[PDB]
RNA sequence: AGAGUUAAAUUAUAACUAAGCUGUAAAAAGCCCUAGUUAAAAUAAAAUAACCCACGAAAGUGACUCUAAUAAUCCUGACACACGAUAGCUAGGACCCAAACUGGGAUUAGAUACCCCACUAUGCCUAGCCCUAAACCCAAAUAGUUACAUAACAAAACUAUUCGCCAGAGUACUACUCGCAACUGCCUAAAACUCAAAGGACUUGGCGGUGCUUCACAUCCACCUAGAGGAGCCUGUUCUA
């Protein structure tokens, strides 16, 4: 907000600067970007270039800090994706042959794929009638559906957990059991879906 | 309006049409009078709202070293004068 | 406005009716 | 002119649905009051061969007001009445309440289908009084 | 064709007897009355009753219908472009006249005379 | 107008309905409406024409009312 | 009830779609205000109940007339300004 | 005012068919001798036309037909005469539906109410009473004029001829009288006492669990994060001392 409304965002990404010549509307578009003198914020520290930044992995990694510890948050989501790696490979090399071309060794997909897995379709808000809050069926948008999953791996993987049990290998097993949909987290994604079904007469109520 | 019933000839088809013979004898009285003042060298001014004829009306005044006012024309103008238009003023000796 | 007025006959004639019942 | 709506009970109309007379067709009765809804699909002999009511689907004392329950009720009486085989459908909805239009469109999502509307809906010429207006 | 106000109101003349009591005076206004804004019913109602009957049928186990959620999320996205739409659809009006603040000014043009 | 004459009578009335229109359709004098009105009613108790629907065979008739149902 | 059925109040769906013609039926019931008769008749009105809402219809009845008259006649008057910043 | 007639709807009561049906903001009670469909008299009430403005002295009168039929060569006029909505009373019929009362059911602190469900006097007919209404268009009748003229507001201001009515506010549609098929009634209608007011219309505010539009940007709701209320302690009030 010491950026006035003047100041719009910056385009992070390489591949739109270096290869231009084939875009026509695009190429007018950011002529008028710049040409416009437009003053443009500066990039953030988190926001890299880097081949490697995966932005759903650093909104997982954000929502896990606690203070103001970047640090440790990147710390344990480091050795969430290594404990996820080498769990896989563990279950690469004492397995069979046509097992050995099923298993992904991937642990960033297998992140991507768990949380596609944990997200719900519709959820819950509450509607005031006649005095009474009916719980009544929203669908929702996609930015809000990757929080839900992403806020409840989180919740889940904090919470429940006996002491003695390190972070990034509980949030590894609640990883690769929602990938197979077996776990919990998909439990409460259920809970929801089966409430919506339970109240679905009540959307009427929802007017927009 | 009702105040023209007198001055009316009569209506043709629905139209209205005013007695020319009155308008002459009325229009001398009025033109023998605007000269009389501006002989006497005193303020004339013309005034109209209407749009159509907004320039002429201005442009007429003009050339006669006559004053026009054809615009919004604010509140207490003449009554409020010295307010208005500045510390002391003369005011139109006639309003046409 | 007026209906102040008839809010005193009604009562008073209320208060009457029950009245005479009692009596 | 094509679909000029009332075919006439003389046989000047020929337009056959499943090779069968306007007469022949199916009627089915909906009746949408402002709590319920149901459907019951007759012969045109005026032998019932399907029944649903928003309660008969197992919604309860007020939810099987809805829309939503009047699609409901009309997919299922459509499944009994798609059982016994009827292709075509002429509609007749009675009174005017929440599940009109719900149950029409379920009775063709529930893969039953339609070719006519008609409305008969009780107008009294003033006969019986209705019951008192509610505040009072 | 407007409706003969001829021997309907209550006045002194009048032998016969009312038939409009109006409740305000019977005169055109200058102004016109704002616009009425619509309200909302709920949006998607069908798709999400599709998907219901498919996960009653189905356990609940998402992967076995693709196609009645893939529906409803379109249902979603063009109920809320119908919302961006229709609140940048304000030159509507009433498509075919014109937005009350131009049957205002233009009224004013053209004022009615109770007066004189 | 007669009350014999149903085909003039069925002009003045809603084919789905049987219903009468008002002036403002029909766009009659005060007298031929009412005398319309009046014909009707009569046609109907007597029972030369029904009630609740325009007989299908003056459907195909010329129209003479202002009213668009279908749009 | 001693009509020959079917030939009131029916419309039948042209190229088999539902909703079309049922907005249709609608618009026939509405037009002849049988739907302001429906919803009236649920409960009672009481005669000078009654002649109340016919007085406040016909009123509002005369008033928008006028006004949609005056209205579409300075229309005209709508048209770009000749005369602007005289 | 008679006499005759019924289109829509509803109900008996059968034939099938399904278990529910009804009912609200949400429910409950209620009913399954229920519900949908198909048949069908009586009783009651008269969609549209009516965006019409007619008929009657007023009350009132708008499904259909026929009979009878709407005073006065036309000024005003009662305590006399004849009528007079609803409700109510008397006797006899009628009873689809509605419905004071009442009994259930909710709501509520309570709920003798608003909401739900039954069911009754009663609305209906024939005969007899009762004679009251915001019986109000709050605007008397009959001839006129648009001259003069704005308290306010509302339906603009006035002559002329009449009758009827009004002398502060309560007290008081009351107490006593008189008369009435009324006997918790109607009509006529005071004083003691108390007060310095009581009233009509308007003006700005403020207010509104009125209506409409437009917003809230840490902000009411939905949403995000981190805490308070629990524990120990610090420290401030309040009480006891
Ligand atoms: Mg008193
Ligand atoms: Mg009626
Ligand atoms: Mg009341
Ligand atoms: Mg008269
Ligand atoms: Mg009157
Ligand atoms: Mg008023
Ligand atoms: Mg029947
Ligand atoms: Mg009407
Ligand atoms: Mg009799
Ligand atoms: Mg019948
Ligand atoms: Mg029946
Ligand atoms: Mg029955
Ligand atoms: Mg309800
Ligand atoms: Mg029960
Ligand atoms: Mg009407
Ligand atoms: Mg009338
Ligand atoms: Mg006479
Ligand atoms: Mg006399
Ligand atoms: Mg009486
Ligand atoms: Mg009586
Ligand atoms: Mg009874
Ligand atoms: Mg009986
Ligand atoms: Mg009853
Ligand atoms: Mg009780
Ligand atoms: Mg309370
Ligand atoms: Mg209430
Ligand atoms: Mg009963
Ligand atoms: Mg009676
Ligand atoms: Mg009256
Ligand atoms: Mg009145
Ligand atoms: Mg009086
Ligand atoms: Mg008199
Ligand atoms: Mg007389
Ligand atoms: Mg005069
Ligand atoms: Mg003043
Ligand atoms: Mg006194
Ligand atoms: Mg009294
Ligand atoms: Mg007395
Ligand atoms: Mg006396
Ligand atoms: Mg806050
Ligand atoms: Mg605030
Ligand atoms: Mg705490
Ligand atoms: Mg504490
Ligand atoms: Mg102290
Ligand atoms: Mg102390």
């Amino acid at each position: 907000s010491r950026y006035g409304p003047e100041y719009k965002d910056p385009q992070i990404d390489k591949e739109y600067y270096r290869k231009p010549l084939a875009e026509q509307t695009e190429e007018e578009k950011y002529e008028r970007d710049f040409k416009k003198t437009q003053l443009i914020k500066a990039a953030p520290a988190t926001k890299t270039s880097s081949v490697f930044e995966d932005p759903v992995i650093s909104k997982f990694t954000n929502m896990m800090m606690k203070g103001g510890n970047k640090v440790l948050a990147r710390s344990l989501m480091t050795q969430t994706l290594e404990a996820v790696k080498r769990k896989q490979f563990a279950k690469y090399h004492a397995a069979s042959a046509e097992e050995q071309a099923t298993i992904e060794r991937n642990p960033y997909t297998i992140f991507h794929q768990a949380l596609k897995n944990c997200e719900p379709v519709i959820g819950l808000v509450p509607i005031l009638k006649g005095g009474h809050f009916y719980q009544v069926p929203v669908p929702l948008a996609d930015r809000r559906r990757r929080f839900l999953a992403m806020k409840w791996m989180i919740a889940e993987c904090r919470e429940k957990k006996h002491r003695r049990v390190l972070m990034p290998e509980k949030l590894s097993q609640e990883l690769l059991e929602a990938f197979h949909n077996q776990g919990p987290v998909i439990k409460r994604k259920h809970d929801m879906h089966k409430m919506a079904e339970a109240n679905r007469a009540l959307a009427h109520y929802r007017w927009w | 309006h009702r105040f023209m019933e007198p001055y009316l000839f009569g209506s043709r088809l629905g139209q209205d049409i005013i007695d020319l013979e009155q308008t002459a004898a009325h229009l001398q009285l009025a033109l023998n009078f605007t000269a009389h003042v501006a002989y006497r060298e005193g303020i004339i001014l013309f005034v109209s709202r209407h749009r159509q004829f907004a320039h002429l009306i201005e442009t007429t005044a003009r050339d006669c070293g006559e004053y026009a006012h054809t615009r919004y024309f604010k509140g207490g103008l003449l009554t409020n004068a010295p307010l208005l238009l500045g510390p002391g003023v003369r005011l139109p000796d006639l309003i046409i | 406005k007026n209906i102040l007025k008839i809010r005193r006959r009604k009562m008073n004639h209320h208060k009457y009716r029950k009245l005479v019942k009692r009596t | 002119s094509f679909s000029i709506y009332p075919p006439i009970p003389g046989q000047e109309n020929s337009l056959r649905w499943a090779g069968k007379k306007f007469e022949e067709i199916p009627i089915a009765h909906i009746k949408a009051s402002y709590n319920n809804t149901q459907i019951q699909v007759v012969s045109a002999a005026h032998q019932p061969l399907a029944h649903a009511s928003c309660g008969t689907e197992g919604f309860r004392n007020a939810k099987k007001g809805t829309g939503i329950a009047a699609q409901t009720a009309g997919i299922a009486a459509a499944a009994k009445a798609t059982g016994k085989g009827v292709t075509h459908v002429r509609v007749v909805v009675k009174g005017l309440g929440p599940g009109r239009l719900s149950a029409i469109k379920g009775l063709t999502m529930g893969g039953l289908e339609v070719i006519s509307i008609t409305d008969n809906t009780p107008i009294p010429h003033n006969g019986c009084r209705p019951r008192k207006a509610r505040r009072l | 064709a407007t409706p003969s106000l001829r021997g309907r109101l209550a006045r002194l003349g009048n032998p016969r007897r009312p038939i409009l009591k109006p409740n305000k005076p019977l005169i055109l206004a200058n102004h016109v009355g704002e616009r009425r804004r619509e309200k909302g019913e709920a949006t998607c109602i069908t798709e999400m009753s599709v998907m219901m009957a498919c996960w009653k049928q189905n356990e609940f186990r998402d992967e076995a219908c693709r196609k009645e959620i893939q529906d409803f999320f379109d249902c979603a996205s063009r109920a809320e472009a119908a919302r961006k739409m229709r609140s940048i659809q304000e030159n509507l009006g009433e498509l075919g006249s014109l937005p009350p603040k131009k049957l205002n000014k233009l009224l004013h043009r053209f004022p009615n005379k109770p007066h004189v | 107008v007669d009350y014999k004459n149903v085909q003039l009578l069925s002009q003045f009335i809603s084919p789905f309905t049987g219903c009468i229109y008002g002036r403002h359709i029909t766009g009659l004098c005060g007298k031929k409406q009412k005398e319309i009105t009046k014909a009707i009613k009569r046609a109907q108790i007597l029972g030369f024409m029904p009630v609740t629907y325009k007989d299908p065979a003056y459907l195909k008739d010329p129209k003479v009312c202002n009213i668009k149902y279908r749009e | 009830a001693n009509h020959l059925k079917f030939i009131a109040r029916t419309v039948m769906v042209q190229e088999g779609n539902v909703e079309g013609a049922y907005r249709t039926l609608n618009r026939i019931l509405t037009m002849d205000g049988l739907i302001e008769d429906i919803k009236r008749r649920r409960y009672y009105e009481k005669p000078c109940r009654r002649r109340q809402r016919e007085s406040y219809e016909t009123c509002r009845r005369i008033y928008n007339m006028e006004m949609a008259r005056k209205i579409n006649f300075l229309m005209r008057k709508n048209r770009a300004d000749p005369w602007q910043g005289c």
